[PDB]
RNA sequence: CGAAGGUGUGCUGUGAGGCAUGCUGGAGGUAUCAGAAGUGCGAAUGCUGACAUAAGUAACGAUAAAGCGGGUGAAAAGCCCGCUCGCCGGAAGACCAAGGGUUCCUGUCCAACGUUAAUCGGGGCAGGGUGAGUCGACCCCUAAGGCGAGGCCGAAAGGCGU
RNA sequence: AGGACCGAACCGACUAAUGUUGAAAAAUUAGCGGAUGACUUGUGGCUGGGGGUGAAAGGCCAAUCAAACCGGGAGAUAGCU
RNA sequence: CCCGGCGAGGGGAGUGAAAAAGAACCUGAAACCGUGUACGUACAAGCAGUGGGAGCACGCUGCGUGUGACUGCGUACC
RNA sequence: GGUUAAGCGACUAAGCGUACACGGUGGAUGCCCUGGCAGUCAGAGGCGAUGAAGGACGUGCUAAUCUGCGAUAAGCGUCGG
C-alpha cells in the first residue's frame, strides 16, 4: 500500500524520462495566405488549402 | 550565561560533510547518513592499510612465479635456492626485476639453480 | 548582449512549466515562438509571454537584432508555495500546497 | 469488445444522444455552419445526411418522417423547400468537416461542420 | 585601508581544535591569565518551523443532460441574450418562526477564495437599500418554573419559602 | 369501539450491497417495523457527577461515561520503558 | 520609456555608498529544487565505501584538482 | 592498391551519478533593542452611593482602529511654568 523506503532523485528522474513533450514536427504554410497552420487544420484567418472557408 | 549552539554545530556538520564529499545521495548530502558513512570509511581505511601489504605481496609472488616458470623453475624452488645462495633480495624487487630486466631474472634463476644443485 | 525576462510567482508548478521549457532551450526565437503557439499546455501560454517580453527587451534596451536571437538560457525555479486546508473524511484536515514558479528566459544574438 | 460496431457512445445514454443529435441537426440545417467537437461532427454526418436524402422526394409521408426525426416544422420546411432542390443532383456528401484547433476550456479538438454549398 | 556572521582554499597539532587568506558581509570583535556556566545532540513513536517521498498518482462531492447561434471580453464548455433539450413540481415551488448578519440591489476588479477557466460569484472595493395607530415585539394578564422584604432553617457559603 | 388491520406524511432501524484517507467521526440505495397511541413534535422549565436519569442495555448526562468536563493539589507516584 | 490584459511580472533610466538594500526589503546557513561544464554510465547483481588502478579533461614544470572502466575486502547507526 | 574472410574496435545518453560555477526556496547564524526577568533605594498602601473596578455607545475636517475624552465629548475656566 505504501513505501518502506524513500525512492531517490535518481529513480524519480528515470520514471520521468518518458514525460518529455513532443514538439510539433513541422507547420504547414498556406498556398494563398502564406500563414503557418497545423496540417489539416484551418488558419487563424480562416483559410484552408488556399480557400477562405470561414465567415470571419 | 545562555550559550547558543549554531556556529559550533554548523562547524561540526560541515566538517563531517566535507569528509563525506563524493559519496552517493544522502551519504554526501545529509548529516545523519554522512556521519556513519565517514566512520565506516575510516574503519575500512584502517583495515585496508593492513590488507594492502597482503595484496601487494600476493601480486609480487604471482609475478615471480610467472617469470620463474618462464625460466624453468617453480616459485618454491626459486625462493629456496635464493635462500640457500643467501640472496636477500625481497619479493618486491624480484617482481620489479622480473618485469623490467629479464636477463637479471635469468641470472638470479641460474644462481638459485646452482644453490639447489 | 544577453537580455533577461522573468515571470515571478507564476501560478504553475515548476514541474509543469519545465516540460515546456525543455522544448525551446537553445533554439531560434522565430522557431521557439511557433512551438509554443501549438502545444496544448497552460505553461506554454505563460512561457510564450516571457519569451515575447525578452525579445521586446532586446529590441528596446539592447540593439535591434530580433532575427539573430536564440533562446540561450531558460529555466524554472520553485517559488513560494501557498498553504491551504482540504477537509477529508472523518474530520482529518489535509494540507494542499498551491505551488508557484519563477520562469527565466535569456536571449542573445551570440 | 467493439469488433465491427458502429456509433460512438459519447459518454451519454441513448436518450440524451438522440436528443442532442436532434438539436444539433436542427442547428446545422438552420445555420449551415456550426462549430462543435470533431467526433460529434463525425456522428452529425450520419444524423444529418440521411435527413437531407429524405428531403429529396417531397411527399406528406416524407414530411412526417422528417418531423418525427427532427421535431421542428421550420427545419422540415427548410429541408424540403431549399436543401432538397439544392442537393437534388448530388449523390451523398452533403456536408464537410474542417478541423479548427482546440477548445480553450478543456483542450477538446474542434471542427466546423458545413453544408457543401452554403454561400454565406 | 573592512568586525561579527556565511562560503572556499592552504597550512598545522595525537584529538576536541588552531592558524592564514580569496569571495560575501557592512559593524563590531577581543589576546593573556583568572572567574562563572542555560557550555557541546543523531536518535527520547522528543518540541517547533521549513522542505521532500509516495506523484503530477487518487480525487474534483449524488448518473436530473445537455446542443447550437449571437454579444462582451486579452481569453468563453461554465457569464449575458435567444432557441431547442432534460429534471422537480405535497418540491428541488411560494411564505414564516428559529438561527445568521449585509450574504440584499447597482457600479467596478479577478491577486487570494470558488476542488478547473472565469468577463461570473454569497469573493475584494465603493455607493445605495429595511418608512407602520392596524404586521411582530414592547404593553396588560397569567402557566410550568425562577427570584423572593419580613420569616423558618443552616459552621460560613447558603437552603427553603410568605 | 379498538394500546384493531393495510398504507403515505411523521417516528424508527430488521436484511443486503456500497462506502470505510467516506458525499457523511454512523450515511446512501433497495427492501423493512409503528403509524389515534404506552404516539409523535415545537417553545420554555426542572433533576448535576459517588450525583442525576434509566419500560434496566452499565444505557444516557454536548461526537467523551464501571463514575462527565474545566481549573487546581501537581513537576502525585512510576523498584518500568 | 518598452513587453503585457489601461493586468501580475519583468527590462531599461534615475535615487542611493550599496537595488547583489525595491518594500515577498540587514546578513541569507541547511535540508529541498534547477541551469551550465568535466568525467562516468544501456551484458550489469548486493550497507554503495575502502585498497589497487587505466583512461579522460583541466591547471601547473609528472605532478596537483575532478571523474573512476576494471579489481581485493566489505550484511548501516542506536 | 582491389575483393573477400578472420580478429580487435573509438564515437550514442532516453535518463542517471559525482565534482565545480551560477541560481531558486527557506529563514538558521551574526549584530540590534522602544519588550521582558530578578532585585536595591525611596513612595504609596487603597478606589466606591460626591456612584468605583470594568465595560457599551459615542466624540475629529474622518472611513476604520488605537490614544484621549463624555451631549461643554482629541475637549471648557482659572492660576503658574
Amino acid at each position: 500500500a505504501v513505501q518502506q523506503n524513500k525512492p531517490t532523485r535518481s529513480k524519480r528522474g528515470m520514471r520521468r524520462s518518458h514525460d518529455a513533450l513532443t514538439a510539433v514536427t513541422s507547420l504547414s504554410v498556406d498556398k494563398t495566405s502564406g500563414e503557418k497552420h497545423l496540417r489539416h487544420h484551418i488558419t487563424a484567418d480562416g483559410y484552408y488549402r488556399g480557400r477562405k472557408v470561414i465567415a470571419k | 550565561a545562555r550559550v547558543k549552539r549554531g556556529v559550533i554545530a554548523r562547524a561540526r556538520h560541515k566538517k563531517i560533510l566535507k569528509q563525506a564529499k563524493g559519496y552517493y545521495g544522502a551519504r554526501s548530502r545529509v548529516y545523519r547518513v554522512a556521519f556513519q558513512a565517514v566512520i565506516k570509511a575510516g574503519q575500512y581505511a584502517y583495515r585496508d592499510r593492513r590488507q594492502r601489504k597482503r595484496q601487494f605481496r600476493q601480486l609480487w609472488i604471482a609475478r615471480i612465479n610467472a617469470a620463474a616458470r618462464q625460466n624453468g623453475i617453480s616459485y618454491s624452488k626459486f625462493i629456496n635456492g635464493l635462500k640457500k645462495a643467501s640472496v636477500e633480495i625481497d619479493r618486491k624487487i624480484l617482481a620489479d626485476i622480473a618485469v623490467f630486466d629479464k636477463v637479471a631474472f635469468t641470472a638470479l634463476v641460474e644462481k638459485a639453480k646452482a644453490a639447489l644443485a | 548582449m544577453e537580455t533577461i525576462a522573468k515571470h515571478r510567482h507564476a501560478r504553475s508548478s515548476a514541474q509543469k512549466v519545465r516540460l515546456v521549457a525543455d522544448l525551446i532551450r537553445g533554439k531560434k526565437v522565430s522557431q521557439a515562438l511557433d512551438i509554443l503557439t501549438y502545444t496544448n499546455k497552460k505553461a506554454a501560454v505563460l512561457v510564450k509571454k516571457v519569451l515575447e517580453s525578452a525579445i521586446a527587451n532586446a529590441e528596446h534596451n539592447d540593439g535591434a537584432d530580433i532575427d539573430d536571437l536564440k533562446v540561450t538560457k531558460i529555466f524554472v525555479d520553485e517559488g513560494p508555495s501557498m498553504k491551504r486546508i482540504m477537509p477529508r473524511a472523518k474530520g482529518r484536515a489535509d494540507r494542499i500546497l498551491k505551488r508557484t514558479s519563477h520562469i527565466t528566459v535569456v536571449v542573445s544574438d551570440r | 469488445m467493439r469488433h465491427r460496431k458502429s456509433g460512438r457512445q459519447l459518454n451519454r445514454n441513448s436518450s440524451h444522444r438522440q436528443a442532442m443529435f436532434r438539436n444539433m441537426a436542427g442547428s446545422l440545417v438552420r445555420h449551415e455552419i456550426i462549430k462543435t467537437t470533431l467526433p460529434k461532427a463525425k456522428e452529425l454526418r450520419r444524423v444529418v445526411e440521411p435527413l437531407i436524402t429524405l428531403a429529396k422526394t417531397d411527399s406528406v409521408a416524407n414530411r412526417r418522417l422528417a418531423f418525427a426525426r427532427t421535431r421542428d416544422n421550420e427545419i422540415v420546411a427548410k429541408l424540403f423547400n431549399e436543401l432538397g432542390p439544392r442537393f437534388a443532383s448530388r449523390a451523398g456528401g452533403y456536408t464537410r468537416i474542417l478541423k479548427c484547433g482546440f477548445r480553450a476550456g478543456d483542450n477538446a479538438p474542434m471542427a466546423y461542420i458545413e453544408l457543401v454549398d452554403r454561400s454565406e
